[PDB]
């Protein structure tokens, strides 16, 4: 999350990210409940005040609030000790930005998303871009190792394809920014344009990718001004699940087809319809491929038809039991690297080196009444170091 | 004395089947180093690909094909 | 025939997409599959025009998938759809226009029908035709020639390759009309059967009839009813309304009790009139007309007694009105098939609750007897009432270790003996028996395996029933079951689900399975089927347990064994694991009894 | 005296017209 994303700073970053147009305004609406009252309390005073104040100006009930608050907004450090001052950067900021100092882009942005995904999955005919191509590669979802072939697909990608518009989106665009500082292009830079959406050579790079992404959209042959689509601020269903395995989507493009071939045989396509079954076969070759069942029956529940809404839950008990049971069968043997242990002459020394083991973490299973027990190769070395240390 | 390879957890009906692969030499070797309790076995890592693709053998024996 | 990247095939460029498709709830693939909504409006109009054009394959709850064929179209002729009257609606109905395809096939199915017609009469059969010019084109193989004894244009027609010719016409692309006209019908006179007001038809039954009845003339067919639904009720009513001699063929002695029970019960006809041609007792079969016999003794091969062979003889001289062959999933057998032509009907209904068989000769059915005429939607019933609702479950017990690995090793198939005698399973079954008998669920075990039936019913001190198993001890634990409270539960072996009047149970446990047989798993479902005085659809009150091994072939067996049901809609639900099975107390707690019960496995050889 | 039955096929559908 977002917040997540922040938290992970340097308060050096931090104070420089805390720009004055919108950054000091989109980490405030971060804030969940409460820090909000006290931003807007303290926002006036050039005097700190005790902590024990801000410790007894929430009632016993509700307490665990005002210290998550508190922890939260002491790692974005808007305030400091000073021993409860806010940053007086951030109070300039945040006093000058209080009182101080469409149907088409959504299309847009809707059918860039769908050739993105359709590039993404093996379609013969998709949008062209090498730079779109080598970026999705380094983002760890996409793996080519031969330029003359077209790039596949990893385990990841498949995970990514079926998550939902927005959670994927917001993925991607973090790590976009996680490759961006990377590549070299400033973080501070691009970030506080993403906040400043909801309200340089480095600025038409990133503007060119958000652009190829869809969420922006010039109009006006790559002018300076731009109008973001909805995606750049941050539906029905048609599929409908029957008892016997059975799914009839009404999908017209080709993209939800292809979602659901990844884990589905294709039986018939009509013109506004589309029938599959959901089988062992296709079910065990994605989650071989690399889904698990979570993201299969995820996806079928958000693009679930109206009609099975009715009914609770909305996608049927055997089917998603089904689907459960089909993904553990595959991971009923569970492989882990270890090394073992024979001929202990004393139960002493065993349980000295279990202790250790224990210790260190290099332990993965023992057994006390066999006298053994499996150690993974990286701490076979630390052990038969010990050993040798005696 | 100190062995490489692989340690595999499983129910005691595969720990039971990979018992009869090794008794009876099914892929030519006794590659069950040591049977660390009734659900944990121990092989050697090279021939872990062809046990698992033994096992998904045995799981298409053991389901019908829709 | 276009086929996309992936397996579906493609129709692109095939058919049309209708402007008011979302009007329009029904779709027609070019290989003649529909699927129908069951959320639309209009869901009622195209599920009656669906099931009078097409046969299901498929009702689930949401989308219905039917499929038609040209035994489907000759039924809707009969019942007199025409062309037109079937193919203007399908296309106003479509959502995506008719493909030509199946334009060009329903012109032809049904342009081709009623040109030859089989009518027999003073036991000789002809093969009238209006059309002289069919018989002047169907004479050119010579099987017609050797097949025939040595305008409106008949010949007769020797009566034993009757079969033979039926199925070739089939082919030949003439269809035999087996139309009964008994209404304009002197040379058999009505019989003096009538239906008390007492009887009392259901919709769904009213409805077959009349598919049966489409015209004054009955037609021939199948009539596919669940057997708690009065499929018994249906051919009396059907009888009666024959008014003329007739002959119902059971499969068995209790088939035959309960027919002439079901004669007596709903129709005034006097007792004296029916007659039961039995060799283990009879009541003067050629002194009254309205007879029920079995498929064995009619087709009976080897040497016939003196009476039989009189009785025999009188039933191949006489005509016969109506012939109910209930059971009729048995009929394509080689003994039991002889029987139709052994004996002469003018129109043979079939009456039957599981038509479903491995062998592809259940499609031979469709010329044996006749067309699909009606199939109750089990779903559709369930939600009225009539049928209780069921909790299809399959319960997965995992194998024992040593069990395992004497399954596995041994290549032979003692597994059959072995996976369905396991402690896990035993303990399961014993677990959920106990819930049960606590809930005062009446309980009716299953298996296949006498050995394992016997083995488990030692076990749990329970009345377990099989083949040569004493008639007086059979009733006399049936009788137990239906009145003692103190006993609530029976071990029925396979004599269960071949013929049987038992009481109605809440609860239906199946240990061990005879294999990927749809016939068994569809018959001893219906058991439970039998609604409640006053239970309720969503309450779920019976329930049916299918146990089964993991890792093992069973589970392929039950899988295979499931899809009619689940063609149906029974939704199975698998149950891995049972809460409070760890805290109940079972036996083969510890290790040394399933080592003894592993050990006289083994001695069973 | 006939029978509902012999009278003919209800033909649920032709009620609704377009």
């Amino acid at each position: 999350n977002l917040q997540e994303f922040l938290g992970g700073l340097s308060p050096g970053v931090l104070d420089r990210l805390y720009g004055h147009p919108a950054t000091c305004l989109a980490v405030f609406r971060e804030l969940p409940s409460l820090a909000k009252n006290w931003v807007m309390r303290m926002l006036f005073l050039e005097q700190p005040l005790p902590q024990a104040a801000v410790a007894l100006w929430v009632k016993k009930e509700f307490s665990k609030a005002q210290e998550e608050s508190t922890g939260l907004l002491s790692g974005l450090r808007i305030w400091h000790t000073q021993l409860l001052i806010l940053n007086p950067i951030f109070r300039q900021n945040l006093r000058i930005a209080l009182l101080g100092g469409v149907p088409s882009l959504d299309k847009y942005a809707e059918e860039r998303w769908e050739v993105v995904l359709h590039f993404m999955v093996g379609s013969p005919s998709a949008a062209v871009s090498q730079d779109l191509a080598q970026l999705l590669s380094q983002a760890g979802l996409m793996k080519s190792t031969e330029p003359g072939e077209p790039p596949c697909i990893t385990s990841a990608g498949f995970q990514f394809l079926l998550l939902d518009t927005p959670a994927q989106l917001w993925y991607f665009m973090l790590q976009y920014l996680q490759t961006a500082q990377s590549r070299g292009m400033d973080l501070v830079e691009i970030l506080s344009f993403l906040f400043q959406l909801s309200f340089s050579d480095s600025l038409l790079n990133f503007l060119q990718h958000l652009r190829e992404f869809g969420l922006v959209f010039q109009r006006k042959r790559k002018s300076r001004r731009y109008y973001p689509t909805r995606l750049a601020i941050n539906q029905p269903g048609f599929i409908v699940v029957e008892t016997n395995y059975r799914l009839y989507a009404y999908t017209e493009s080709e993209l939800q087809i292809a979602l659901i071939a990844l884990f589905s045989e294709m039986l018939y396509r009509f013109p506004n319809m589309v029938v599959a079954q959901v089988t062992r076969e296709s079910v065990q070759q994605a989650i071989a491929s690399g889904i698990t069942a979570q993201q299969i029956i995820h996806f079928l529940r958000t693009r679930a038809h109206p009609v099975m809404l009715k009914q609770t839950p909305v996608l049927p008990p055997t089917i998603t039991d089904q689907i459960r049971l089909w993904e553990l069968e595959r991971d009923r043997l569970r492989f882990t690297e270890g090394v073992l242990y024979n001929q202990f002459l004393s139960q002493v020394d065993f349980e000295l080196l279990l202790a250790h083991a224990r210790e260190l973490g290099v332990l993965v299973f023992e057994n006390s009444a066999k006298r053994l027990m499996v150690v993974t190769p990286a701490g076979h070395s630390d052990v038969k170091r010990f050993w040798k240390r005696q | 004395n100190v062995l490489k390879g692989v340690l595999i957890e499983c129910d005691p009906a595969m720990k039971q089947f990979l018992l009869y692969l090794d008794e009876s030499n099914a892929l030519g070797k006794k590659f069950i180093i040591q049977d660390i309790d009734d659900t944990h076995v121990f092989v050697i890592a090279e021939l872990v690909n062809v046990l698992q693709e033994r096992v998904g053998e045995l799981m298409d024996q053991n389901a019908f094909s829709l | 025939t276009k086929v996309d990247e992936y397996g579906a095939k493609d129709y692109r460029l095939q058919m049309p997409l209708k402007d008011d498709h979302t009007s329009r709830p029904l779709w027609v693939a070019p290989d003649g599959h529909i699927f129908l909504e069951a959320f639309s409006p209009v869901y009622k109009y195209a599920q009656d025009f669906l099931v009078a054009i097409a046969e299901p394959v498929c009702r689930p709850t949401h989308v219905h998938e039917y499929k038609l064929t040209a035994y489907s179209l000759y039924a809707a002729v009969s019942v007199g759809l025409q062309t037109s009257d079937i193919t203007e609606y399908l296309r106003k109905l479509s959502k995506t226009g008719v493909p030509d395809g199946i334009m060009q096939f329903i012109k032809l199915c049904t342009v081709s029908y009623g040109k030859v017609k089989l009518v027999l009469k003073h036991n000789r059969y002809f093969v009238e035709s209006c059309h002289p010019d069919v018989i002047q084109h169907l004479l050119q193989d010579p099987v017609i020639r050797e097949c025939r004894l040595r305008q409106t244009v008949s010949f007769e027609v020797k009566q034993e390759m009757i079969e033979e010719l039926q199925k070739r016409c089939i082919h030949l692309e003439y269809p035999l009309l087996a139309e009964y006209d008994f209404r304009n019908d002197s040379v058999n006179p009505d019989i003096n059967i009538d239906l008390k007001p007492t009887a009392v038809l259901r919709p769904y039954q009213e409805k077959s009839l009349r598919k049966m009845f489409g015209n004054g003339r009955a037609r021939s067919g199948v009539i596919v009813l669940p057997c708690g639904a009065g499929k018994s009720l249906v051919g009396v009513t059907a009888a009666c309304t024959v008014r003329k001699r007739c002959l119902v063929l059971g499969n068995s002695a209790v088939s035959v009790e309960q027919w002439k029970a079901q004669f007596k019960m709903w129709s005034t006809i006097d007792d004296s009139q029916i007659c039961r041609f039995t060799s283990d007792a009879k009541d003067k079969p050629i002194g009254c007309s309205v007879a029920i016999s079995t498929y064995s003794m009619l087709g009976h091969t080897t040497k016939r007694s003196w009476e039989a062979e009189r009785v025999m003889e009188w039933l191949k001289t006489q005509e016969w009105g109506l012939m109910i062959l209930d059971e009729v999933h048995t009929i394509p057998a080689k003994m039991f098939r002889r029987v139709l032509t052994i004996v002469q009907a003018h129109c043979k209904l079939g009456l039957t609750a599981t038509l479903v068989r491995e062998d592809d000769k259940i499609v031979d059915l469709n010329f044996l007897i006749g067309p699909k005429l009606y199939e109750a939607n089990w779903m559709e019933l369930q939600n009225n009432g009539y049928i209780a609702k069921v909790q299809c479950a399959e319960v997965w017990c995992p194998m024992s270790p040593e069990f395992y690995r004497e399954y596995v090793a041994i290549k032979t198939k003692k597994r059959i003996l072995l996976y369905t005698m396991n402690p896990n399973k035993f303990r399961a079954c014993q677990f959920l028996i106990k819930f049960h008998e606590r809930r005062n669920d009446k309980i009716i075990v299953f298996a296949d395996n006498v050995f394992a039936l016997k083995e488990y019913a030692i076990r749990l001190n329970k009345p377990y029933i099989y083949g040569p198993t004493s008639q007086g001890e059979r009733m006399q634990i049936l009788q137990n079951f239906k009145h003692n409270p103190k006993i609530n539960t029976i071990f029925i072996s396979k004599v269960g689900d071949t013929s049987f009047d038992l009481p109605e149970a809440n609860v239906l446990i199946q240990i061990s399975s005879h294999g990927g047989s749809r016939r068994q798993e569809a018959q001893r479902l219906g058991r439970v089927l039998r609604a409640k005085k006053g239970m309720v659809a969503e309450e779920y009150n019976a329930f049916f347990y299918s146990l089964v091994s993991q890792d093992t072939q069973e589970m392929a067996y039950s899988t295979k064994r499931q899809r009619f049901l689940v063609d149906q809609g029974y939704s199975f639900k698998v149950i891995t694991k049972l809460a409070g099975m760890e805290e109940e107390d079972l036996a083969f707690s510890t290790k040394e009894e399933q080592q003894q019960l592993l050990q006289k496995v083994l001695a069973a050889t | 005296r006939t029978k509902r039955w012999e009278g003919g096929y209800e033909r649920t559908w032709e009620i609704l017209k377009e």
